């Protein structure tokens, strides 16, 4: 099975490396952008995957970007309140014409890199600073 | 409906059953007359077109 | 405000919390010992019950009466639902098909009425068995009626079987004596057989060369009996069939039984069906894997929950029976 | 040797039906249930016997636990099958199986070891001189009397559809769906809970099965029947339990067979029987479909609910093109059709060439069943 | 600011809890018992205000009969429910039911009249503005903080196991076993009568229940425990009675909870709780089984036996495949966690859509609970 | 420099995407759309209606899984729009309004399919340019030779085309509908024989994984059947996701043998070797000698271990003796249909091939037949 | 030998006669449609 081994070999190496380098530089750019936009309020993001997990950072980012008021985030340490906090930001995005695919609150909560990077990219592209 | 009689409902069903049988009989005679007329018309048209 | 929350709690509770965190329950101690004792007083008395009853009664009598703030009167303080009524369907038409057929069905009994009710298509009105015997033949068979209630099948009574007349001590004594005219030992469904007595049977059958079949079905046997039988099977060369169905043997005991199979080549049928608890799939895997080792056993009665071990056990039984067929064929020609 | 008449035995999941060849009806019909002692205490009524087989087990439900040797058309317990076959041969037909040939039935898509173990067990423990294994849905078409059509069988363990055109079966179009009377019985227990009644043990299972066999019917329109049942109590009927109290099922009499048309009630994502039959027709060639639409044949004991024929015809007419003509052939004796065609199959003169001899088994082992049978 | 939120009322089979939403602990904890004068009219009709409720009922154990209005999760007597509910609203919580929404719990597979009757009592007697009915097992999964796992809940009347994967419930795999702590109380009385201490009436019921709560434990190995108890007396403990007499339990400490695992002692044809959990897991799909192995959650007051978790882990690992891992979550506060689940679920901002307001009840009646809830 | 175009390969089983000029795709994910089955009792969870791509494969138990593409034809278009949206915005994080798009199509299929893709990509995604190319032409590009016959096999369609010196022969193009999904269904039907039951859509993924791991093409079929019947050395063990252990055994090589004998599935068509030989024989006499030595395999379905030796043996049996047969099977052939596409968008003259936005606006969605082959 | 069995026989005979009547009617209807389908084109060809 040398040809199958070489196919798995190419799959393990080139696709993964070419995706990883793009993902790394994209997340490094996105961290700079969200830190520049969140610096007006007393907030800072040190890790893109972990700080956006909880949900307060995202709702504050939508607060500052929209310039317009959002409902009270629910207070609580468990997972369910975190799901609520992500879901409210997702609903706010659902109102202002932004179209999202494969987006669930538990996807952001669990910490999928692809979906959080796509959400930030969609925020940059389709949402209006206004 | 709380008040009903089994005899009456059975009797209505018998009425509907004979109506169905009669309807199918006019259907059969209906269609036999139709097919004979169409066959004769087709034959006459074929002869004169030939 | 963690410090303020901890200060809001009692200081004795804080010391108790420190002690409990140092203790962390009692995972090291066994299950029995981890509970605390209630009181330090020694047991006294043969438990005279009437003193308990009288003490409880006077305790109930000399109790200060809690007075509730609001008495209960069963007052309904909410709006009643008052369900809506429908105008329904007030229609009335007479069909009047035939003066002959009016009087024909006017005086018919309900039992014969249901036949013409079923032949016209009101299957919902009566039971299905009634509906089908109505359509079975061109005669009135229906006796019950559409309104009547349905009754279950009675089947047939079974005569009582005579209880087990096989005595215990004389049978064991004859087994120990190597009796030539004792070949079948039946112990099915016998009240209160002692476990050491069953073990004594197990070592008694070690040296018996005249009993071919054994059965202890429904004897409430347990794991020591299984261990003793597993020890016995290696020595014995005459026993054909062992039956241990309907017992309290655990999975480990059954594992000990199947582990004796490679050593002996005299057992052909073993039944372990209907045990109190499921054996588990690991025990099943061991059973089938090292039952594939044995080549003598032909019949094995067990219902496997998994599909893999069941398939492999069926294949092993097929192989053993096919070996019997092949040696017969080779002996013929 | 015309005195030697073969035995026709159908081993269904719920009931076993045995009889002599060349007869219109089976002689013995009895459920295949093995009863074993409970663990709460010793029994009252039996001594040296280890278990009860047949109607004797069915009568003594209160002291026995009941087990089915056939699970979804698969023999899980082979010793239980030996007990069932021994009871059939010695206690019902009262004949020695050494002198008679045996004909047996089987579901289409089975483990391949089923036929091999069946043949080996028969030949070794009963010494029959000849035997044969046939497939149930071909026997149904033999009983119906035509050589072209689709057979949709629904027994107590499995449902299967097969098409036949002029006696050639199409193996790539055979569909097997796991939906039978046992799942309907379990769903009936689950939908009888909310009225108040509770059924747990195996005797309760037999009671619920007896209720289902006599009280359930298939609604023509589900929503219209639901509205009718919510409107008034016209559909309600009463049943008498063996204890003495009377229950009233009411609405759920037509909710139990609806799982045959909507499997999502049971949680499975499969399709209904109508969709299965339509898919089985679409798997065949374009030319023969016109025959297969005209000769849909129902069978099995599960299709004994009234109103099933009109509902299935309505569903298939919804699915099929408008030009095509659809009729459903539901014989009134269909519950025993799988047996009846077997009595035909053992009567044919060509079939005497098709038996599996004792000698042929002796050289070829139990693998002769694959080469000799379909 | 919605009239200090709703009230969470966990009305268990043997003991009721009540409190405010958003609080970790219930405000009121008291048994669900109605005590009546037994047979006499002595001492100027002693036993006045004949319904004694809660702690006052257990105070006068000798002169009263104690009746449980909830048996096996089903309301036998409705007047006693509304008396208990009046006691909760007015005598202990001291809040008006007119301005506070009410959250209620119930068993999963219960007769359908219970929901309608609870809705009728809430809206017609105490005229609450909004009300909702949930399931104890879902509340336990809420309290555990996980959105994936299998939940066992065993109270004084019912045991039920439900699986939930990613917030999606599987209704076909929900089980209900009718083996609870009351049966263990009766078995404890049965084995205590053999030793010599005969306990008959309701005061004896409370005493035996107290003995069971204070001195019972689940043995890891039953036969080893039997050998240890027969060999020595180190496992023996002493319990003093309220009057002063002291008795010894001894062999009866571990035989009482063993009926949870072997129902043959109780005289019931049923499987153990571990078999119920394993069968509920096998009834799910292939892929989501592994997570259900790794997120087993225990709940209810019955699970406060010492050593139940390790024993049931040993049993499950005996049944489960050896490749993956088995763990059991047993919080020390689990007896109250059902109520805690309500304190979470009424606290959510999205739950305000799910309230059954009075305006819809005034148009739909008590049947709206079938559409609004579950 | 100009903006690099996006190479997007829409297969029946997997979807691949990347940038032109790269040697490997940057995003590979299954083309599956799943929808919830049961009911949700937890309030406050996610309310997403459709799982797509790898996220649908992550949670199989509570989903019914569907394929928007079957047999090389798009049957559901909303699911295709979801697939393309997840490919563009999430897997690559690119703006489609500034990138030309290259697409991949089977040779023979319904015509209207092409129009629909064009009508989608100019309207919903507003691309400035797009193009559609046949799979096997791109495979021949990635092979590195101008002259050869290309046999491609995926999950939806098998097709053989001959090309001589860059000239294609349209009458010799052959298409067969036996592909990977048919092999998966046949493996399910043949695994029923051992007692194992798989029925749901989630279990089809399990069966597909078993087929990918444990199937090989036997060089001789009857000899392999005799060997597998005589001994049990051919058996292998697989572990189910719930810890069960199954044994395949004789079913390892019977499933791929269906590629060469289609009578196992009830199809009366010929095998892949017969299809290749017939496609060679339809060509002219002169160009056959170059076509016999330049046979190229492609697609994931041709990744069974031992397919090349069997194909060479059968074609050598059919072909005359004086000609020599060479089967070219590159080790990375699964992505060849992508790789040649990444070559094709990097050429200088391909900038003269694009269907511009203005041309579509002028001549409607039927322009794709005039430009694309 | 009584009136009720005669009633059952009469309604059963009527029912099966009715069923045979719709079967014959629908078959004849489809044949009629085919014949008209053929004849109309002949008239157009004459014109
Ligand atoms: N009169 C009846 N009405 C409805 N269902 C019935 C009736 N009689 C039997 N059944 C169903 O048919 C099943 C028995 O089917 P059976 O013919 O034994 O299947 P098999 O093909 O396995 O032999 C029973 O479990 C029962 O549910
Ligand atoms: N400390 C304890 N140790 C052992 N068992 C206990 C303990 N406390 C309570 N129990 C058992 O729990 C039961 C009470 O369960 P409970 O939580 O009231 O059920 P419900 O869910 O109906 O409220 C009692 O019958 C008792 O046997
Ligand atoms: N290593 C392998 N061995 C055997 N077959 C494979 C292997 N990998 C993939 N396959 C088969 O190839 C199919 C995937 O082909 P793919 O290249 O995705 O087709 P397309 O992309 O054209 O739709 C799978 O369904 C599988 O059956």
């Amino acid at each position: 099975d040398n040809d199958n081994s070489s196919a798995r070999l190419f799959e393990r190496s080139r696709i993964k490396a070419l995706a990883d380098e793009r993902e790394v530089v994209q997340k490094k750019t996105f961290t700079k952008w969200v830190n520049s936009h969140l610096a007006r309020v007393s907030c800072r993001i040190t890790d893109l995957y972990k700080d956006l997990r909880d949900g307060r950072m995202l709702i504050k980012l939508l607060e500052v970007l929209s310039g317009e008021m959002l409902p009270k985030p629910t207070k609580g340490k468990m997972r369910i309140h975190c799901l609520e906090n992500v879901d409210k930001a997702l609903q706010f995005l659902k109102e202002q014409r932004v179209h999202l695919e494969n987006m669930g609150s538990h996807d952001i909560v669990d910490g999928n890199h692809r979906l959080v990077l796509g959400l930030i990219w969609t925020i940059i592209l389709r949402f209006q600073i206004q | 409906m709380a008040g009903i009689t089994t005899i009456e409902a059975v009797k209505r069903k018998i009425q509907v059953l004979q109506q169905q049988a009669d309807d199918a009989e006019e259907r059969a005679e209906r269609l036999q007359r139709e097919v004979e007329g169409e066959r004769r018309a087709r034959e006459q048209a074929e002869a004169e077109v030939a | 405000d963690e410090d303020e929350i901890l200060g809001a709690l009692t200081e004795e509770e804080l010391r108790t919390l420190e002690n409990e965190l140092d203790e962390l329950d009692n995972a090291l101690l066994p299950a029995g010992l981890r509970q605390k004792d209630q009181t330090t007083k020694a047991p006294t008395g043969p438990f005279k019950r009437e003193e308990l009853l009288d003490h409880l009664e006077k305790q109930a009598k000399e109790f200060k009466d809690r007075e509730d703030l609001v008495p209960y009167t069963g007052e309904k303080r909410g709006k009643v639902w008052v369900p809506k009524q429908k105008p329904m369907d007030p229609v009335l038409e007479t069909v009047t098909l035939e003066p002959e057929l009016e009087e024909a069905l006017a005086n018919a009994s309900d039992a014969e009425l249901c036949d013409i009710a079923a032949i016209l298509g009101m299957h919902t009105l009566m039971s299905n068995q009634q509906y089908y015997q109505a359509l079975g033949s061109s005669s009135i068979v229906n006796k019950e009626g559409l309104n009547s209630v349905i009754k279950p099948t009675q089947y047939k009574p079974v005569p009582d079987e005579e209880p087990n007349a096989t005595d215990v001590e004389e049978t064991l004594e004859r087994i120990k004596n190597n009796d030539p005219k004792l070949e079948e030992v039946n112990l099915n469904n016998i009240r209160n057989i002692p476990i050491p007595t069953l073990k004594a049977y197990a070592e008694a059958l070690k040296e018996n060369s005249y009993v071919k079949k054994f059965s202890i079905v429904g004897t409430r046997s347990n794991d020591p009996v299984a261990f003793a039988l597993a020890e016995m099977l290696k020595v014995n060369k005459v026993l054909k069939t062992l039956n241990v169905e309907s017992n309290f043997i655990s999975g480990a005991g059954i594992l000990r039984l199947v582990e004796a199979l490679p050593y002996n080549t005299s057992l052909v049928e073993l039944k372990i069906d209907n045990q109190s608890q499921p054996l588990g799939n690991k025990v099943e895997m061991e059973i089938v894997s090292m039952l594939e080792k044995n080549a003598t056993l032909l019949k094995f009665g067990y219902h496997f929950t998994q599909q893999g071990p069941r398939l492999r056990a069926s294949n092993a039984m097929m192989n053993n029976n096919d070996l019997v067929r092949k040696r017969r064929l080779a002996d013929l020609t | 040797d015309d005195d030697i008449a073969a035995l026709v035995v159908d081993n269904g999941s719920g009931m076993c039906k045995a009889g002599f060849a060349g007869d219109d009806a089976p002689r013995a019909v009895f459920p295949s249930i093995v009863g074993r002692p409970r663990h709460q205490g010793v029994m009252v009524g039996m001594g040296q016997k280890d278990s009860y087989v047949g109607d004797e087990a069915q009568s003594k439900r209160g002291i026995l636990t009941l087990k089915y040797p056939i699970e979804h058309g698969i023999v899980t317990n082979w010793d239980d099958m030996e007990k069932i076959w021994h009871h059939t041969f010695y206690n019902e037909l009262r004949v020695a199986p050494e002198e008679h040939p045996v004909l047996l039935t089987e579901a289409p898509l089975n483990p391949k070891a089923n036929r091999e173990k069946m043949t080996q067990i028969m030949f070794e423990t009963f010494n029959t001189p000849a035997m044969y294994v046939a497939i149930q849905a071909v026997l149904s078409l033999y009983a119906s009397g035509r050589t072209t059509g689709i057979v949709m069988d629904s027994g107590d363990g499995v449902t299967h559809t097969v098409p036949i055109y002029e006696g050639y079966a199409l193996p790539h179009a055979i569909l097997r769906l796991d939906l039978a009377g046992r799942d309907l019985t379990d769903y009936l227990m689950k939908i009888l809970t909310e009225r108040g009644y509770s059924f747990t043990t195996t005797a309760e299972r037999e009671i619920v099965r007896d209720i289902k066999e006599k009280l359930c019917y298939v609604a023509l329109d589900f929503e219209q029947e639901m509205a009718t049942a919510a409107s008034s109590s016209s559909l309600e009927k009463s049943y008498e339990l063996p204890d003495g109290q009377v229950i009233t099922i009411g609405n759920e009499r037509f909710r139990c067979p609806e799982a045959l048309f909507q499997p999502s009630f049971l949680g499975m994502e499969s399709c209904g029987i109508h969709e299965t039959t339509f898919n089985s027709i679409m798997k065949c060639d374009v030319d023969i479909r016109k025959d297969l639409y005209a000769n849909t044949v129902l069978s099995g004991g599960t299709t004994m609910y009234p109103g099933i024929a009109d509902r299935m015809q309505k569903e298939i007419t919804a699915l099929a093109p408008s030009t095509m003509k659809i009729k459903i052939i539901a014989p009134p004796e269909r519950k025993y059709s799988v047996w009846i065609g077997g009595s035909i199959l053992a009567s044919l003169s060509t079939f005497q060439q098709m038996w599996i001899s004792k000698q042929e088994y002796d050289e070829s082992g139990p693998s002769i069943v694959h080469r000799k049978c379909f």
